[PDB]
């Protein structure tokens, strides 16, 4: 199964904080 | 002289053999043996091990194994070692006094079987038309220790044999206590599921084969994730044919399964080999992504969002909607919409910049056109993630509004062309020209409906071509009413041109009308 979620994830094109 | 001399080598070579050939030996040996036997429970391990070093001189190597094992047996008979190692090494226990004291005798065999080989290493196998002495005495030995019930002695010899690396022993034991000491070991190291597997493909269990192939890339151990992708492709090889006792429904069973996880895999895979060489990603996440990527195979709810759907790689998100079941006729178009024109794009950046490329690149139909096989042989022409009912008007749209014709010296029936070639059905190609020559919706209007014909001029024509050899005569009447009507397109577009084409238009009517004659 798949499930579409574009309220949070992780930003592809920055390193983490 | 020579006579002499081979009766003096005769004696000599005699002399040699005769410690074997005497009965005497065999006879206080063989007695020596039956005492010990008697007080093995009460043997001191100074005392067996003094046992062993002088069988060992003498050459009395399965008579010493023999001793051992029943010194072993002797010192636990309610076998509590089994119940310490099949209950799996309970620490802060009595029952270590039976391993510990069992396993003094297991050491004592595997220096028999060491000096065994030590003795007789090399030495030849066959007596002209006889097994030699040094083999018998071999096979006196392995008989002992491939017979034996103490199965605790066997999984601390196999434990043995594989810390020796003697890999194919294992494999040609036809002992059943193996079966059960590699199971227990392959679902926590990989290197014995390698053996697990080994084992049971020259059995030709191939089904309990693709049983722990499969398993083993679903698994939580350290693997590649191509690794995990050859697990996942031999088993399916395994579970592809009958086993000896394995039913259809539960071969199948596993096969689908295998499949299913391969299709992730390739995608997942496909996924992180185009993220770590994409220059718009920053250096410092791609280390972060292939150790996620790398390794077991995720959800595609995680290979979709945080990757694919973000870096917009419309053609892998098409792939995971198939691969997903995902039943959605909108945002499946708006990816293929998507993903042509950033296809477009690309192939116009790089003719502009031949104008680094390294050789002449493509044409953007042409790139576009490959992006749509890629798709097309890889999901086998879906219904729904392939709907030609909507992506061919879209991609004959695009070959319009982006003028990928004659203009640029392509063939401007490049679109149908594309879909024919794929596979697609020549009575479905014409059933959506048909719906695209009437409705009349921009691109597809005015004078440009001239290419709209050419495209149903050849669609046709490449399907009577494959009937006439096909050998049949659905085409029908509706087929015929499209041309007619196309023929009208074609000279309401003449007048209003009233255009340097004028000749281009009145060759085609004459090919029109001829394929309608092909029809009634």
């Amino acid at each position: 199964k798949l499930v579409i979620n574009k309220d949070m994830r992780t930003d592809l094109f920055s390193p983490p904080n | 002289d020579d006579v002499v001399t081979f009766k003096a080598q005769e004696q000599l070579q005699r002399a040699s053999e005769q410690a074997h050939n005497s009965p005497v030996l065999r006879a206080l040996l063989a007695e020596s043996l039956r005492l010990f036997e008697q007080v093995a429970g009460s043997l001191t391990p100074a005392n067996l091990t003094t046992a062993v070093e002088q069988y060992i001189s003498l050459k009395y190597y399965a008579g010493a194994i023999q001793l051992c094992l029943t010194v072993a047996q002797q010192k636990d008979r309610g076998n509590t070692a089994l119940s310490w190692v099949n209950d799996g090494k309970p620490a802060n226990d009595s029952r270590k006094k039976a391993f510990d004291e069992r396993k003094i005798c297991y050491n004592l065999i595997h220096q028999v079987l060491d000096k065994l080989e030590s003795d007789f290493a090399g030495e030849p196998e066959l007596v002209d038309g006889r097994p030699t002495l040094a083999a018998t005495k071999r096979m006196e030995a392995y008989n002992v220790v491939n017979d034996s019930s103490d199965e605790v002695f066997h999984f601390d010899l196999y434990e043995w044999y594989i810390e020796k690396g003697w890999t194919d022993r294992i494999l040609s034991i036809d002992s059943p206590h193996v079966i059960t000491y590699l199971q227990r070991l392959a679902e926590t190291d990989f290197r014995h599921a390698e053996l697990l597997c080994r084992f049971y493909t020259t059995r030709s269990r191939f089904f309990e084969a693709a049983q722990v192939q499969t398993n083993l890339a679903k698994s939580d151990l350290n693997i590649s994730l191509k690794d995990r992708i050859i697990l996942l492709s031999r088993a399916k090889g395994n579970a592809s044919v009958n086993t000896i006792g394995i039913s259809r429904q539960q071969q199948q069973q596993l096969n689908h399964e295998a499949s299913e996880l391969l299709e992730i895999a390739h995608i997942q895979d496909d996924l992180l080999e185009r993220l770590v060489a994409d220059p718009r990603i920053p250096e410092e996440r791609k280390a972060e992504i292939e150790e996620f990527l790398d390794g077991p195979i995720r959800t595609l709810t995680d290979l979709f969002n945080d990757y694919a759907d973000q870096a917009n790689y419309y053609d892998l998100c098409l792939l995971i909607f198939h691969a997903a079941d995902f039943h959605n006729p909108r945002t499946i178009l708006d990816t293929w919409n998507n993903l042509i024109n950033q296809s477009h794009f690309e192939a116009e950046q790089r003719r502009e910049y031949w104008e680094a490329p390294i050789a002449e690149p493509p044409l953007p139909y042409v790139y576009v056109s490959q992006q749509i096989q890629l798709i097309a042989h890889r999901t086998s022409l879906d219904s729904l993630i392939f709907p030609v009912n909507s992506l061919l008007p879209v991609v004959c749209a695009y070959a319009i509004n982006n003028g990928q014709d004659a203009s640029i010296g392509a063939d401007p029936c490049w679109p149908i062309q594309l879909f024919l070639n794929l596979g697609v059905p020549h009575a479905l190609v014409v059933q959506v020209l048909e719906n695209v020559l009437d409705t009349q919706e921009a691109p597809f209007t005015g004078r440009r409906r001239k290419l709209v014909v050419q495209w149903i001029a050849m669609a046709v024509d490449m399907w009577v071509r494959e009937v006439e050899r096909r050998g049949a005569m659905v085409m029908g009447s509706w087929v015929s009413e499209l041309l007619g009507r196309a023929d009208q397109v074609l000279t309401q577009i003449a007048g209003t041109g009233a255009a340097s084409d004028a000749e281009e238009i009145a060759s085609l009517r004459r090919t029109v009308k001829g394929l309608k004659r092909s029809v009634d």
